[PDB]
């Protein structure tokens, strides 16, 4: 089951590049594209993400997209920049200027066909394509505007394939422009309809974690991306290595999505660690279980005690007592059963993988479909309404052909999403 | 001699099939390459073991079995397994993508594009038979393939083989090893559609097997391999009468006659004893009275329930090892005065007993210790309905909110089939109630 | 931190138990339909026993014994007593009874009715109380449900002053190990009006229910004499104790009834465990010979004894299975 | 008490002990169910592509 990776825009390509850097090390692949590992566990399901060439060369099944060559040139000069298939570098020149309209309707529409030709070329090589995964931000123009355009056009040509996304949410604490709430709201509207799985990666949470927890006075996008690549590696573990639980994109969706619109997941991770700073003490299983469930470890700035878990997917990595894992996992549910909906029996599913990530003897990645995620969308909606009630900064969009009604619709659909999450919180 | 074909559907069905046929080969002395030195009728015959094995002129004894799975990874391990020479390609069928834990995807969507192929591959086995009794179907309740494709197959077999009997070996879902949250949906759906097409079904709750492995074999975290090798011993005990010389349950029709007075109530409870750890340093071999008494302990059942608060319709005792009728009758007499065994008024209170002198075989390197005498009790007790109650409750909880329903409707299934399936289960729970109290 | 649920709101007894548990700060009450519980204070009808002991990582306990209705139902108790070899055809401590279905063993009942009439001895029975078999059979058929006919004890022990009638209520607790614990504090639910031997129509001095009586509160408070007073009365009025003259018979009948059904309800090797509080109702004749009347599967306690008993339940039936961070019972050994 | 139908052989022996006496759809319909569900998938996919076309 092959997965086609796509990364759009500045953010998408920077986390996307970091992602391929991390897992390539886990799969024993070097920047040259050659395998140099010791375990066969690394190569059993390496076909999910990597295409194999002659001489046993492994090339990422990745497509790099951007409306400006700035960020993508940095990738190509980066550490693993050479591993990527050069023909998969599809880019424009104009940029999107943090404008959703430009990325979705004008500037991006001019480039989207070139991308879909690459997607089609990869898909035809697949023995059994299971779906796609996208990495992008929702605050910009390209990754947000053109990203959602690609998703819509991919669904049209591959309507029976799973669409997954790693969507970075904007935050005033880490803000490029004032029009990010606009771009985000417009994008959420698209994600609710045309994705089966979306990992909500809040920049607010990534900042607070770096500041409050990791004690980084002034975190950079690099510090933020250490957390993302760690999370991205974890949530895809069950897909990249032999396992029984959530081994493919579809089975994951069946177990995580009780209702089609409610498919926005809170990622969590433990132990939280900063770059460079190596920890010498390995966490006990009770510590991993306690931390990965704590709000301070969630990648989405939401309080899980303000909502209820519809479904949960956990994955412990490293060498540990799987019995102790089963016990601690059962202990959480039994101690805090109120925070798990009773009308979905056994909604928590745990898995274990022998291979830990780099730097850590053991770790645990959390994936939760909590109703408390609404706090994220409500936050975007408030920042959206604050400007939209005065029609502020709207001329950037109407100049690209957009009407005010399209904003009102996007606003209404996200407020609906909030109310739907609220419906199952009081069930 | 009348032949029996074994169908293995889904991951659970295939992997359990591997455990059973592995065990069969060791019981009959058949080697991994299929050669059976003891069989002196080269190229054919009509012995008792021929019920499960056909024969080639080359002297190979191949299982009368078909393996089907909508995803190749599992069966591929059979194609390259230690018994790869035992079967032939036409017996191993594999699709591209699985049913993704979805009944509707395994039954309607993906089930439609392979049902004709499987039946053809089954017909090729049936043509090699002189007197086909029927089929033994191995599958899970939880899986999309095990649930979805099985029900479709069981429907077509009733059309293509109307006169033939069809038995089930079903794996009842357990959270401790569950792979999906919607397994309760898949279980009710496949039960409803298969009910009228099944003559006798042996349910095995993974929960029960899981705790037996932990309690009696001292395995902290039982793998599927640990579960399966134990299950195969139970299955072997049940099918031993079809593969060995005897006069009890010699054909499929007799399973229904002896265990299933009422058609819908065709879920006999299985209880096995003794289960002993191979790593147990010192073990005192248990007697006929002790192992027979263990057949009435819920901790030894394939499904955890309380037969005391129900009623029996039938009861078979299948022994393997040093056992004679005299000891059994003495054991039954003692137990009868100690335990609560209530039969329905329209049934005689008795026990059909079967004994094979050959003690139970154990897989070399397995977790089970060799024993001098073992027993498997097949009792049709209304207490097994507790499993239906557990399962239907979880079904009601999720369906009240219509959770995950869209996955099934998205495959062309109607939301009405959910309620129709649940209504059939509600009637089934009532049938058990009328007979039980 | 243990967890529990409540599915019987009318339970005055376990309403206090739930209160005590929460007051320890180590027990948390969940919702009715929350399956992740350690303890279940279940309902009286259709308690789902089949859904117990199937939660991994949880040791589950329930305050009811499955199958214990065979002892707590009048029609069942008679059958149990008459069929069970341990209790036999005619145990001396149970009144001669018969099971009668509305239009079974009606013919058997009349056979014994003749001996009493053709012997010129006491021939009064109870379902209403009467000495004519025809008056009774016409009453059962007129009600609708199954009833039990039973020999009426015509020579009951009578408390003085007052010449009254009474019945003893003993509270028994059976834990998960099936240890039979008799509560040391029982109660005599006495009649306030003098017992009338001739007129059976007046069921106010024949029936000693706490509701019927409510001369209420003349001799003792609320028609409830405790053991300290009843014992003192026996010593003064009969030169004997409560232990000797009655309690040995009570402890015997209790020990016998539960041993009889132990293998049918025991949760020794089960996937879930059970305990339960019973309320046995006894009857004493003039010769100080105790008679079993019935058993209640869902008994209520006496206001004075609620605190002590409800606490007692927590200690031996609950806290024994779920320990936290001299005794008021009498262990009937076996 | 009463043992009956005692049958014996080299492999073993069987018998019965009594303690106390007593007191389909056609191929047509199937193909109709499968194809009908296939149409419902086609309609659902058509409505999607229609919606996306808009
Ligand atoms: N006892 C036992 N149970 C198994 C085994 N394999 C899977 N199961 C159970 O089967 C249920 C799921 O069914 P599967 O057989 O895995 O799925 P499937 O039949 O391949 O159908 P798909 O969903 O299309 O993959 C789970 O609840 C498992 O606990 C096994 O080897 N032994
Ligand atoms: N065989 C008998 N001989 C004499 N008196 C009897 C009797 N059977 C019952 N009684 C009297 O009738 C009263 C009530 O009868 P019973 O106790 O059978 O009804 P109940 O079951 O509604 C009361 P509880 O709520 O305590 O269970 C008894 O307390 C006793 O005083
Ligand atoms: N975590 C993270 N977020 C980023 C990064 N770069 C931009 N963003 C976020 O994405 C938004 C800006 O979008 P951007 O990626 O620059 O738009 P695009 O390049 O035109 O698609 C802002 O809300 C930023 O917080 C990055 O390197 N890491
Ligand atoms: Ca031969
Ligand atoms: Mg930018
Ligand atoms: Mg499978």
């Amino acid at each position: 089951r092959e997965i086609v990776h796509i990364q759009a825009g500045q953010c998408g390509n920077q986390i996307g590049a970091k992602f391929w850097e991390v897992i390539s090390d886990e799969h024993g692949i070097d920047p040259t594209g050659s395998y140099h590992g010791d375990s066969d566990l690394q190569l059993e399901r390496i076909n999910v993400y990597y295409n194999e060439a002659t001489g046993n060369k492994y090339v990422p099944r990745a497509i790099l997209v951007d409306l400006e060559p700035g960020t993508m040139d940095s990738v190509r000069s980066g550490p693993f920049g050479q591993i990527f298939r050069p023909d998969n570098f599809v880019f424009g020149q104009s940029g999107a200027g943090n404008n959703w309209a430009k990325g979705h309707y004008t500037e991006g529409a001019e480039l989207v066909d070139s991308v879909l030709d690459v997607v089609r070329k990869e898909s035809e090589s697949c023995d059994c394509l299971q779906g796609f995964q996208l990495t992008h931000s929702l605050g910009g123009g390209t990754g947000s505007g053109m990203g959602t355009l690609l998703i819509s056009k991919i669904r049209e040509e591959y309507p029976d394939r799973i669409m997954n996304t790693f969507s970075v949410m904007p935050s005033p604490k880490v803000s490029d422009t004032v029009v990010e709430p606009y771009n985000a709201t417009l994008s959420v509207h698209q994600l609710v309809e045309n994705t089966d799985e979306t990992y909500c990666i809040d920049n607010e949470a990534l900042y607070d974690i770096c500041f409050r927890t990791l004690k980084l006075t002034t975190p950079t996008y690099g510090d933020l991306n250490h957390l993302v690549s760690a999370t991205m590696s974890g949530v895809t573990t069950c897909l990249r290595f032999p396992g029984q639980l959530n081994a493919d994109l579809r089975k994951l969706a069946v177990n995580m999505v009780p209702f089609p619109r409610l498919h926005f997941f809170m990622p969590g991770f433990a132990p939280l660690t900063s770059r460079g700073s190596q920890q010498y003490r390995a966490l006990t299983v009770p510590e991993l279980t306690q931390q990965m469930f704590d709000s301070k470890n969630m990648m989405a700035a939401c309080d899980p005690r303000h909502g209820r878990y519809l479904t949960v997917a956990a994955i412990f990595r490293g060498r540990m007592s799987m019995k102790e894992v089963d016990e601690q996992m059962l202990n959480v549910q039994n101690k805090n059963s109120s925070y798990f909906v009773e009308w979905i029996p056994n909604n928590v599913k745990t898995a274990v993988c022998d291979i830990p990530p780099r730097g850590l003897k053991m770790s645990a990645t959390f994936i939760g479909n909590s109703t408390a995620i609404q706090e994220l969308f409500k936050r975007i909606s408030e920042q959206f309404t604050a400007m939209f009630r005065r029609k502020a900064f709207l001329h950037w969009y109407t100049g690209e052909g957009m009407d005010e009604m399209e904003f009102t619709e996007a606003e209404s659909n996200m407020n609906d999403l909030v109310s739907e999450y609220q419906q199952y919180q009081d069930a | 001699m009348r032949e029996c074909i074994s169908i293995h559907v889904g991951q659970a069905g295939v992997q359990i099939g591997n455990a059973c046929w592995e065990l069969y080969c060791l019981e009959h002395g058949i080697q991994p390459d299929g050669q059976m030195p003891s069989d002196k009728t080269i190229g054919g015959g009509d012995d008792s073991f021929n019920t499960f094995f056909s024969e080639t002129g080359a002297g190979k004894h191949v299982p009368r079995a078909v393996f089907v799975d909508l995803e190749p990874t599992v069966i591929d391990e059979v194609r390259t397994g230690t018994y790869r020479q035992l079967f032939h390609p036409e017996q191993l069928i594999t699709g591209k993508e699985d049913a993704a834990n979805n009944y509707a995807r395994g039954h309607y969507t993906i089930g439609k594009e392979i049902i004709d192929l499987v039946l053809d591959r089954i017909r090729k086995l049936a043509d090699q038979c002189t007197g086909l009794q029927g089929f033994l179907v191995f599958h899970s309740f939880g899986g999309g393939t095990g649930s979805g494709f099985t029900s479709l197959l069981m429907e077509r077999l009733s059309v293509d083989y109307g006169k033939k009997s069809k038995l089930e070996f079903s794996i009842y879902p357990a959270p401790q090893v569950s792979t999906a949250v919607v397994e309760p949906y898949n279980s009710i759906l496949t039960t409803h559609t298969t009910l009228e097409h099944s003559d006798c079904a042996f349910m095995v709750d993974n929960e029960a097997i899981y705790d037996i492995c932990r309690r009696n074999l001292d395995i902290e975290r039982p793998t599927y391999t640990n579960l399966n090798r134990l299950i195969s011993q139970i299955v072997s005990s049940i099918t031993a009468s079809l593969r060995f010389d005897g006069a009890l349950n010699v054909d499929l029709t007799e399973f229904q006659t002896n265990l299933v007075p009422y058609p819908r109530i065709h879920f006999p409870l299985a209880t096995y004893a003794p289960v002993i750890s191979a790593e147990k340093a010192y073990h005192e071999q248990l007697s006929v009275a002790e192992i027979t008494n263990a057949c009435f302990e819920p901790a030894n059942q394939m499904v955890k329930c309380d037969p005391r608060h129900g009623k029996y319709m039938a009861c078979c005792l299948l022994y393997r090892g040093d056992v004679v009728p005299k000891d059994v009758n003495a054991a039954i007499a003692t137990i009868k005065t100690k335990r609560s065994i209530q039969f329905v008024d329209w049934c005689p209170t008795g026990f059909k007993v079967g004994i094979n002198y050959q003690p139970p075989t154990v897989v070399p390197g397995g977790d089970l210790a060799k024993v001098q005498r073992a027993v498997c009790m097949l009792s049709n007790t209304t207490a097994i309905a507790e499993a239906w109650a557990r399962l239907d409750h979880k079904f009601d909880l999720m369906y009240a909110k219509r959770a995950f329903v869209h996955w099934y409707v998205g495959e062309g299934m109607e939301e009405g089939e959910f309620s129709e399936a649940r209504e059939d289960m509600a009637a089934l729970e009532k049938d058990y109630e009328e007979v039980g109290v | 931190m243990y967890t529990f649920v409540v599915r019987d709101e009318n339970s005055s007894v376990y309403a206090e138990v739930s209160r005590l548990l929460l007051a320890t700060g180590q027990w948390k009450r969940l919702r009715k339909d929350n399956p992740r519980f350690n303890l279940m204070l279940g309902e009286r009808n259709r308690l789902p026993f089949g859904r117990l002991g199937h939660e991994p990582g949880l040791v589950q306990l329930v305050n009811y014994y499955r199958g214990a209705d065979k002892l707590c139902r009048k029609a069942s108790l008679v059958k149990l007593i008459k069929t069970s070899p341990e209790l036999s055809e005619s145990c001396t401590w149970f009144p001669e009874s018969y099971v009668i279905y509305p239009t079974d063993e009606r013919e058997v009942f009349l056979a014994a009715y003749n001996r009493r009439r053709e012997g010129r001895e006491g021939n009064v029975w109870i379902a209403l109380i009467s000495s004519e078999a025809s008056e009774l059979l016409d009453f059962i058929d007129e009600q609708g449900q199954v009833h039990v006919i039973q020999k009426y004890l015509e020579k009951p022990l009578l408390l003085e002053p007052g010449h009254r009638k009474f019945d003893i209520r003993s509270w028994v607790l059976v834990d998960h190990l099936y240890n039979i614990y008799l509560y040391r504090e029982g109660v005599l639910r006495t009649s306030s009006e003098p017992y009338n031997s001739a007129n059976f129509q007046d069921k106010t001095c024949h029936l000693t229910n706490h509701c019927i009586q409510k001369n209420y509160g003349r001799y003792e408070e609320g028609n409830e004499m405790f053991f300290e007073e009843f014992n003192q009365y026996l010593m003064d009025a009969l030169n004997t104790t409560l232990e000797n003259s009655i309690l040995l018979q009570i402890k015997h009948i209790i020990r016998s009834c539960l041993m009889c059904i132990e293998p049918a309800i025991s949760t020794k090797h089960l996937h879930y465990q059970s305990f339960q509080l019973f309320g046995f109702d006894f009857m004493v004749d003039e010769e100080l010979k105790v008679w079993l009347i019935e058993v209640n599967g869902a008994p209520a306690c006496a206001q004075k004894l609620y605190a002590e008993l409800c606490q007692g339940i927590v200690d031996v039936a609950i806290s024994s299975v779920f320990p936290l961070a001299t005794s008021i019972f009498i262990k009937l050994h076996h | 008490m009463e043992v009956i139908e005692l049958n014996k052989c080299t492999s073993g022996q069987s018998f019965e002990v009594i303690l106390k006496p007593p007191s389909d759809p056609s191929l047509e319909e199937i193909q109709k169910k499968l194809e009908a569900a296939e149409e419902r998938r086609k309609y659902q996919e058509a409505e999607l592509l229609k919606h996306l076309a808009e």
